[PDB]
């Protein structure tokens, strides 16, 4: 079966757990994990990861960025650098950033600044459509 | 490469920013909660 | 006569465009298949569009056959 | 105190080194300014090690040693054959985060 | 006659076309599927492809059928 | 006689709508094996989907199949 | 006119052609699909790149029902 | 006969089929790689599928050449 | 006139040829599609083969033309 | 003659049927090149493969080639 | 005479074929693309496969076109 490991730096939300099956985002495609998926390495992109237990339960996390793992031993570890679950959000707060950094994308002070604001962009748009 | 890379960004800065932008986007409690064991005090220095 | 010949060669080659909804059909629910094997989670979705897409492709074939049809008949 | 106790043989050797450590507790926030400044470094390592002191029990701790590579061993290495979507910009951004995950947990160790 | 043989003959050979929009349609709702498995966060934007990907994947068959009009009644 | 060979003649230039359909179950078989190969454990749900693409695709070269044994037969 | 006949199965022969380009074009936009959800940053290169294709595909088609005129007329 | 014609030309026209037979199994075949290739370890199980897919579909376009020899011989 | 009457046919059987080429050049031209999303940075490079594929492609589409004209005309 | 010349074009139409074969061969051997893009490891057996997909497309092609071959000559 | 013309026929329909070796050539240069693309560093052999597929399609294509030379000379 599968054994999850589902870790920010700060806490740990999984460890060796079974769960069903796992839906992680990723900079090539937001894809799903199951008990026997193929081995894979993948950085995540600012998302919402989706656990379901053995049962039909389940449980959402919003994760900025990190890693996934899955090992030919049915074992995936998803090291996200920021993991926190959906009720610690604000829509408002998010939505204002992302106004803001698209305002500001306009003013094209250099390709790194351009590419600085993107990521902040998506980072929130990834916010409200995961509260909105 | 993606749309974050062309400047020459490593993805540790792509998930510095994601991070604070994730930070930035909590509930009012939460931010005194968070806003430590976030930041970072090491310097460098010249060799 | 030939103008019965003609009639049963139209027919016959009429039908023959349904390949094309056949082909139609198998590519879009090898999509369905790879899609799903990919992101399961979804499929309260998928199957939705690949039942559109069979709708939509074994429209072609619908069409050909009643084309054969009122050239065989009419 | 690392590059003071190695000021005096290995002082050329070095690359950059970094002041305030323990201080205050570390955050991932000093392993991913480490793992910057390393990557920004021009210098292309083609292996590494970081040494720390695993913290067994209260009374002991032993010197550990863990090793590092480079996206152009991870590449090469025919282990990696049977991991999928695995191009040359997935792999290292991957590494990048390992580099910056191993320093983390080294410092908090 | 020998002239409506002939339109039918052609008419035969003006339907069969249509499978070339068969497996065109089905391609698009194949790629679909796929785009839309790999990423939810597009789905909207994708449907104007997609109806993009279906007008002028059948605008071929519709113009095949034309020459079937023109072969039978031109 | 002119009717008989137009019987035949319809008959031969329908059942060409096989290919189509071979094409479409190759198409989904292999999109069986790439997903599945992917994801092993969707196995038999997987598998539901794909044999269940290969009928329900290849009843349209059934359907040509049968036009063309009417226009044979009938 | 047998030859006006001929003329016309000559043209219900060729118009097929352009199924040929529709096959092509359903590649070339579910392509841009799959494409644009694995890479969205691109959208203008993939416009480009996809029309310059559908075009360039459509040469086939419009010369099998250019010839069909021709053939008709000419 | 003229009928003696047309059969040959039925025959003709009807084992074009074999076509998307021999596309189908070539697309079975080469789905079959990219499957093994991203995932060799569970090897056996693709060819469960892969012999399975590519017999039916050559089956059923074979029912296009058993059809042809029964109108040439019968 | 029959001598004239298979000019045509044979030239209308022989436009059909350039189908094949409209779904290979569409092939081509969505591989490159996916080909640039994966890897922007490789450009020209990829282009050199795509215009190659593209050359390759259209020699089917040219040669058959050809046949054409030379069959209606030779 | 008529069936004597009629057997001309049923070669014909029964060549034509190989054009089938050659797509499936042609997308065979893309993935063979996709395979190997893949796992460059699996040089042998991905080539094996090959052979064997190259084979049965290539003998089912054959099929109609005889049927054609047969028209002309054994009618 | 009719001899002539059933020959002109029948060169005409064989050298339709040759669609069969352009789809399989577009295929395996978009195949070469996308390999190419997912590993830059290993062209060499990638294109070595893919040229000894290429020209072996050729072959097959190719030979259609000798039949429909020999069929229009003999």
């Amino acid at each position: 079966q599968m054994s999850f490991t589902f870790a920010s730096p700060t806490q740990v939300f999984f460890n060796s757990a079974n769960v069903r099956q796992v839906d992680v985002p990723t900079q090539t495609g937001a894809f799903g994990i199951l008990a026997a998926h193929v081995p894979t390495l993948q950085v995540l992109r600012p998302g919402l990861v989706v656990v379901h237990a053995e049962d039909g339960t389940t449980s959402k996390y919003f994760v900025s960025s990190g890693s996934v793992t899955v090992n030919a031993d049915s074992s995936v570890q998803l090291l996200a650098e920021e993991a926190v679950t959906l009720d610690m959000l604000d829509l408002g707060a998010a939505k204002a950033n992302l106004e803001k950094a698209q305002s500001e994308l306009l003013g094209a002070a250099d390709e790194a600044t351009r590419a600085e604001i993107q990521i902040r962009i998506e980072a929130n748009e990834a916010l409200v459509k995961a509260l909105e | 490469v993606a749309y974050w890379r062309q400047a020459g960004l490593s993805y540790i800065r792509y998930s510095q920013i994601c991070a604070k932008a994730v930070r930035d986007a909590l509930k009012t409690e939460f931010k005194a909660n968070a806003m430590k064991t976030s930041g970072s005090t090491i310097k460098i220095v010249k060799v | 006569d030939i103008d019965t010949a003609a009639k049963f060669i139209g027919a016959g080659a009429a039908t023959v465009g349904v390949a094309g909804s056949g082909a139609g059909i198998g590519t879009v629910f090898g999509s369905l298949i790879i899609g799903y094997a990919r992101n399961p989670s979804l499929k309260q979705q998928l199957f939705s569009y690949a039942i559109l897409g069979f709708a939509l492709s074994e429209a072609m074939g619908l069409f050909c056959l009643m084309v054969a049809f009122l050239i065989l008949f009419a | 105190k690392i590059r003071s106790i190695l000021h005096r043989t290995h002082s050329d050797q070095f690359l950059v080194t970094f002041k305030e450590v323990g201080r205050r507790p570390p955050t991932f926030g000093d392993a991913s300014v480490i793992a910057l400044e390393l990557l920004n470094s021009g210098y292309e390592f083609d292996e590494g090690s970081i040494i720390f002191n695993r913290f067994r029990s209260v009374i002991s701790y032993k010197t550990e040693e863990k090793p590092i590579f480079s996206l152009d061993t991870i590449s090469s290495a025919e282990s990696m054959s049977i991991y999928d979507d695995i191009d040359a910009d997935v792999l290292r951004n991957y590494q990048e985060y390992s580099l910056a995950n191993i320093i983390y947990y080294s410092l908090k160790e």
